[PDB]
């Protein structure tokens, strides 16, 4: 990261401090790297934090300088396609089963962030084209 | 290999046999590391070899076939049975052809008519399991050629088999049109109690345990309609007259006929309390607990009455019985060492005499000697004590089983209608293998008679499967039979353990310790199925299908010995005082022949009564031990399941290729895996492709025409990598939309 | 298939299936060949007659003994018996059925050479055995200790045997018989004043001794009844109704099995070669053979034989050990019951010769398998 990226990811980064030490908190971190343009898993993010353990997770508090190393190590299409051809083939995906898979498998989120997500992008039948849907999530 | 984190595995336990657990580590060739509901994180132990069964994936359990799961094994089959019984309640269920019934104790609505119509157009697989499939599938076949049909059902006699046989029978009377023709259903249900009665003991495992193979002909006209009924027996314990072990009992009919003994009726026949007779004592326990024996008399003489038995001829029946009652009772004292008399005025005798006309000096003469016949001249001989106890032993238990083909083939006149028979349809009910702390002649015999017809059943599995591979095109000599000959020729053939038994019943001072020290000659090293226990010289242990088996020889020759003087029977033959004695006896060797020569052949005699025919196939499964209207109890069905030879089936077929699948429901999972790439015209053509690849060892299936056959446990595998490639997917979507919808929270939070 | 069961001794010839419990053919072991001069024109001569033919018509034959003492002195004439046996009694063709023959102990070698040879050649059975009629007694008693008394027509012999082993170095064996004591009949009865001197007629007494001896309780307390008083002696009708009377020689011709001085032996009657027999085994054994004695064969049946030897020996042996005399009624036929068990047990299978075993050895494997 040169000077200006790393003024632009401080400055973001203090926006995301709520507490006006100049710190986030571990929790927040994942938070901060997706504002950031980075897509990292939970998985992945607790990895890049060093697998903290949840009161550490929620309380402790990390300064942007050592926030840093972790933004980078996560740093460091046709799959995305197919990926969502798995629940298509007429280019439809049921609004119930995206709503199964995205809350109840892998890293559950919850139905009101899928709810907001999938608002007006679904149609009369219940079907979201996922190439639109994914050039939308992507830009 | 399979195994991975996140992956399930079954885990002992007491409790209940298996227990389900989630790898948290990958494995690798030690400790694994489990997650289980109790408990819930633990050090897990490896054998210095084996890993823990691997668990079948969600999608396969639950459903009808048993063979349709992919990893098999005692777990699965417990969990899959479990699952459906008490979350389902869906008690039937398919094992191969074999159909698994579990026993409810609620009554179930399900078989009344609208189903029994319902079912009536439809093939063996184009419903889920139920006892209206097995009889449909026997009546379609009789229908469709003319090979008559069996239905064979087998387990503990607590099981169920009666209700299952009657349901079958209601199937046949509703499709057949023939209500209004006959009844056979009716006689078929008030003959029952007759048979149960005179048929059945307590085992001490359980309460009416019937001792006898009871066989059922259904007969049609030549359009398919019913005309009647014809019964057959095979396999009586005729041992079981004389002797029983500690804890159990001798028929039931003994019991309620001394349990009738206050009414004015049997006055004549001075029958003491149950205990006081010499062949009702020696089991020790004389009542069965929850049974009024007084009370199933007149149920037993109902039954008879309804089935067009004399009134007077229930009187024969019970003066008989009384007389074999008192005759047992007849005590011998010693003239000299070789020879013996009974003494003045013995009472048994003389009451034995009243009972049955024949005069007291004559029985007493014959019973104390043997009468041999050269071609120009006879001798009285005279016989030792212990001879002539074998010898009245052995006069008991032929009048018994001849009151028991009389009993018989009398309620076959009542069944039995006059139009000739074009065909029929049979059904059978049997003992399955059994086996206690101790076993004994009488289970070496059920054993033996289990293990044969084990023999067929795996020669007719055999063969359809031999068959759905010749039709589908593979080369089938990919199977290969699975043979318990070896087995057989050890207790059938010559130099074999019945043989060796005849063999020392008449050699001279035979004895258990002798005939199993000349056993151990024979067998011990030379055969591979025929072990010694190591602690003792009186037992040894054989490898059936099932399970090892440990028999004491202790009690185990006198029960082989029958030989019956042909003076003693003439002199009853003879008798004045009523019909039925004579009647008995009416048309040698046979008075030679040992228990377990004339086993043998009543066997051999059903052997070829089944052998005639195409069996079908039910196995009756008592879930639990104490008639809880529903429980399962896995710990008693695990018993169950290995008694009736599921599991066997199981064993064999996992060898097999048992899953197998179309073409298209394996696209309508597996297209998910397919590369739209490759996804293409021809389907049969398609899959070759695929499979190959994801599996790169092409033995362990092959492409039928039709289906596709996999070994056991790849169809899991194939699941398990599609669910991973679903897993990956749901991460990259559940990625994007965590940082697009935390971005946005983040315009909500700054604007 | 089931087995033959044959036994032949110098007497009756027994024959019969394996598993019955009584012998299906019994007859004399007799060849005869007419002595006269045919005189009729087609009176259907016949070249000999065997056993029922031979006695029925015994008047106009002259009757003749293949077997002397168990030895077979000539042989085409035991070869006739077996034929006829075999044929014409059993009516089984002998190619079928295995076949079992017994002889006594310590025969001449070669009578078992030959007896299975003729077996092999003359009637291919398809398989053989040879037993001890001393060891068959056993099994029809149902004992597997005694010392086996067996006396008939030809040999007497003792064979010891001890839970299932015999004891060669004390088997006993004698030439009193039945047929010695029918000769003494006929040359005692001659003091009464008759006479018989022709195979025939020897026929006759031998239904004499059959019918009218029996054995005394003590020798010369009736040698004085005998002496005192007509009402011991018993009187008979020959075949033409002529009748006899006969006095002590009754009793007193089967006394000579006591003491063979009377006819002329230097030897000591069956109960001190039985005593003998028993003092030559261990005295650990000895007890078991004074608590069994099994008598079997024809002569062992005159009445009160068994109560002279359990007197006899009681007297002989150690006061206070106990004797026992076993003497079943059947006793006549035993031999051939313990051959009908021996021959069904399936232990036994096994053991038959083989015609192979035969075909590479030649006779002398008999020796190897048989004893
Ligand atoms: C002159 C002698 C012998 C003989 C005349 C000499 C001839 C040369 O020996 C034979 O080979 C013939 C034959 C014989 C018969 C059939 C056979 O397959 C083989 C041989 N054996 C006999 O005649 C036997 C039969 C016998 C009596 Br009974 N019990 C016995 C107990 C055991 C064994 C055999 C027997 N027999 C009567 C004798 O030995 C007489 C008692 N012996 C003598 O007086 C002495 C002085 C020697
Ligand atoms: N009931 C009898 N009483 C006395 N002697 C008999 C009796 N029956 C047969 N005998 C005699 O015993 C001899 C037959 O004995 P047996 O053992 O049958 O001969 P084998 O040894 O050939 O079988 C003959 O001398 C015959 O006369
Ligand atoms: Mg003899």
């Amino acid at each position: 990261f040169n000077k200006d990226q790393l003024e632009e990811f401080k400055e973001a980064f203090e926006l995301f401090d709520r507490v006006g030490d100049g710190k986030i908190l571990y929790s927040q971190c994942g938070d901060v790297m997706r504002a950031l343009g980075q897509n990292p898993t939970n998985a992945e993010v607790l990895k890049v934090l060093g697998n903290p353990k949840s009161d550490e997770l929620k309380s402790r508090r990390v300064d942007f300088e050592t926030f840093l190393p972790m933004l980078q190590a996560v740093a460091k299409y046709e799959d995305y396609l197919e990926g969502f051809r798995v629940f298509d083939g007429n280019g439809k995906v049921m609004g119930a089963e995206l709503r199964h898979v995205l809350t109840t498998l892998g890293e559950k989120m919850t139905e009101e962030e899928v709810e907001t997500v999938l608002a007006g992008h679904e149609d009369s039948n219940g079907c979201i084209n996922y190439e639109a849907f994914l050039k939308h999530i992507l830009s | 290999e399979l195994y991975t984190k996140y992956a399930r595995v079954w885990i002992p336990d007491p409790e209940e046999v298996w227990k389900s657990a989630e790898l948290l580590k990958d494995y690798k060739p030690k400790v694994l590391q489990l997650r289980l509901e109790e408990g819930k994180d633990l050090e897990y132990c490896l054998d210095p070899k084996e890993l823990p069964p691997l668990r079948n994936p969600d999608i396969l359990v639950g459903e009808n076939d048993l063979t349709a799961l992919s990893y098999l094994h005692e777990p699965a089959v417990l969990h899959n049975l479990k699952v459906r019984f008490i979350d389902s309640k869906l008690i039937y269920t398919y094992c191969g052809i074999v159909l698994v019934a579990i026993n409810p104790y609620e009554q179930l609505p399900i078989y009344g008519e609208d189903i029994i119509n319902a079912y009536s157009g439809q093939n063996m697989g184009d419903m889920d399991p139920h006892i209206f499939a097995v009889a449909e599938e026997a009546y379609k076949q009789m229908a469709r050629d003319e090979r008559n049909q069996s239905i064979i059902v087998s387990g503990e006699s607590g099981a169920g088999k009666t209700v299952s046989a009657k349901y079958a029978m209601r199937y046949f009377a509703t499709v057949s049109g023939s209500a209004s023709e006959a009844n056979v259903e009716e006689k078929v249900l008030a003959s029952n109690p007759i048979m149960e009665s005179i048929g059945n003991a307590k085992t001490t495992r359980n309460d009416n345990s019937s001792r006898f193979g009871k066989y059922i002909e259904i007969g049609f006209d030549k359009r398919y309609r019913i005309i009647g009924a014809n019964m057959r027996t095979y396999l009586l314990e005729k041992s079981r007259v004389v002797f029983q072990a500690e804890e159990e009992r001798n028929y039931h009919i003994f019991y309620q006929l001394c349990a009738s003994a206050a009414l004015p009726e049997f006055k004549t026949l001075r029958l003491g309390n149950a205990n006081y007779f010499h062949y009702t004592k020696q089991g020790g326990s004389p009542v069965i607990d929850g049974i009024d024996d007084a009370k199933e008399m007149v149920n037993t003489r109902q039954a008879c009455t309804l089935l067009g038995i004399s009134d007077s001829y229930q009187m024969g029946i019970f003066r008989i019985l009384a007389g074999i009652l008192h005759l047992g009772n007849v005590e011998f004292a010693s003239r000299d060492s070789d020879s013996c008399a009974i003494p003045p005025k013995h009472d048994p005798l003389t009451i034995f005499c009243d009972l049955m006309g024949v005069d007291y000096e004559e029985m007493a003469h014959w019973l104390c000697h043997r009468k041999l016949a050269t071609a120009t001249e006879t001798y009285i001989k005279p016989i030792s004590k212990l001879h002539a106890i074998n010898a009245r032993d052995a006069l008991a238990k032929h009048i018994y089983a001849n009151l028991f083909n009389w009993i018989v083939d009398h309620v076959n006149k009542a069944l039995h209608s006059t139009v000739k028979q074009h065909s029929f349809i049979g059904v059978l009910d049997i003992y399955g293998f059994e086996t206690f702390e101790i076993n004994s002649f009488e289970q070496f015999c059920i054993n033996y008679a289990n293990e044969k017809l084990q023999q067929q059943f795996n020669m007719h599995v055999f063969k359809l499967e031999q068959e759905e591979y010749m039709k589908e095109q593979i080369p089938w000599t990919l199977i290969d039979f699975y043979d318990n000959q070896p087995c057989i020729n050890l207790i059938e053939a010559k130099m074999g353990v019945l043989d060796l038994l005849d063999e020392e019943c008449k050699m001279p001072k035979g004895s258990d310790d002798t005939w199993a020290q000349k056993l151990y000659n024979t067998h011990l090293n030379k055969c591979a199925l025929f072990e010694k226990p190591r602690l003792s010289n009186k037992a040894f242990i054989i490898k059936h299908f099932a399970d090892k088996v440990e028999y004491q020889c202790e009690g185990f020759l006198e029960k082989n010995k029958d030989t019956v003087y042909e003076e003693q029977i003439k002199v009853l033959k003879s008798s004045k005082k009523f019909k039925l004695l004579p009647e008995l006896f009416q048309d040698s060797k046979e008075h030679k022949k040992t228990v377990g020569h004339q086993f043998r052949n009543s066997l051999h005699l059903l052997m070829e009564t089944l052998n005639a025919t195409t069996p079908h196939y039910v196995r009756c499964i008592k879930p639990n031990d104490f008639k809880f209207p529903f429980t399962f109890d896995e710990k008693r069905a695990v018993q169950q399941l290995r008694a009736c030879g599921v599991l066997e089936t199981i064993r064999i077929s996992a060898a097999g290729f048992p899953s197998r699948w179309t073409y298209q429901e394996f696209f309508s999972r597996y297209r998910v895996l397919m590369k739209q790439k490759d996804v293409l015209s021809d389907r049969k053509q398609t899959c070759k492709n695929v499979l190959e690849k994801l599996i790169l060892d092409k033995d362990k299936y092959q492409f039928g025409k039709t289906k596709i056959f996999f070994r056991a446990g790849q169809v899991a595998y194939l699941e398990k990598i599609r669910a991973d490639k679903l897993r990956a997917a749901c991460i990259r979507i559940q990625k994007t939309i965590r940082g697009w919808l935390m971005r946005k929270k983040y315009m909500r939070m700054r604007r | 298939t089931t087995a033959l069961v044959c036994d032949n001794g110098s007497g009756l010839v027994k024959a019969g299936f394996a598993g019955d419990d009584a012998p299906r053919a019994v007859f004399p072991s007799i060849v005869g060949r007419p002595r006269h001069q045919g005189v009729m024109v087609g009176m259907g001569q016949k070249d000999s007659y065997v056993g029922d033919e031979a006695q029925s018509k015994r008047g106009i034959l002259t009757l003749k003994y293949p077997i002397e003492h168990g030895i077979i002195t000539n042989w085409d004439d035991m070869e006739k018996i077996w034929h006829h046996t075999f044929y014409n009694e059993l009516r089984v063709a002998p190619e079928e059925h295995p076949t079992l023959l017994t002889e006594a102990p310590l025969n001449p070698k070669a009578n078992r050479e030959k007896m299975t040879q003729i077996m092999f050649e003359t009637f291919n059975v398809p398989a053989m055995y040879v037993a001890i009629q001393a060891v068959l007694s056993l099994y029809a008693s149902g004992r597997t200790t005694g010392i086996v008394l067996d006396s008939g027509d030809g040999v007497t012999h003792n064979v010891p045997i001890y839970e299932g082993y015999a004891l060669p170095h004390a088997i006993m064996r004698l030439d009193l018989a039945g047929r010695d004591l029918t000769d003494y009949l006929m040359k005692i009865l001659t003091e009464r004043g008759y006479s018989f001197v022709t195979t025939a007629e020897r026929e006759i007494v031998r239904d004499i001794k059959e019918k009218l001896c029996y054995v005394a309780l003590d020798f010369e307390n009736e040698m004085a009844t005998a002496a005192s008083s007509s009402s011991l002696e018993k009187s008979y009708e020959l075949p033409d109704g002529q009748v006899i009377t006969i006095g002590n020689e009754r009793f007193r011709c089967p006394e000579t099995l006591f003491q063979p001085s009377f006819i002329g032996m230097e030897s000591a009657g069956i109960h001190e070669t039985t005593y003998n027999s028993i003092m030559k085994c261990d005295i650990d054994i000895r007890k078991d053979l004074y608590a069994n004695n099994v008598m079997s064969g024809g002569t062992t049946m005159y009445p009160g034989i068994a109560d002279r030897m359990q007197k006899e020996i009681t007297a002989l042996a150690p006061s206070t050990m106990k004797i026992k005399i076993i003497a079943p009624p059947e006793r006549k036929y035993s031999v051939w019951i313990g051959g009908s068990i021996l021959a069904s047990l399936s232990t036994f299978q096994q053991m038959w010769i083989t015609k192979q075993e035969y075909d590479e050895a030649g006779p002398s494997i008999v020796h190897r398998k048989c004893f």
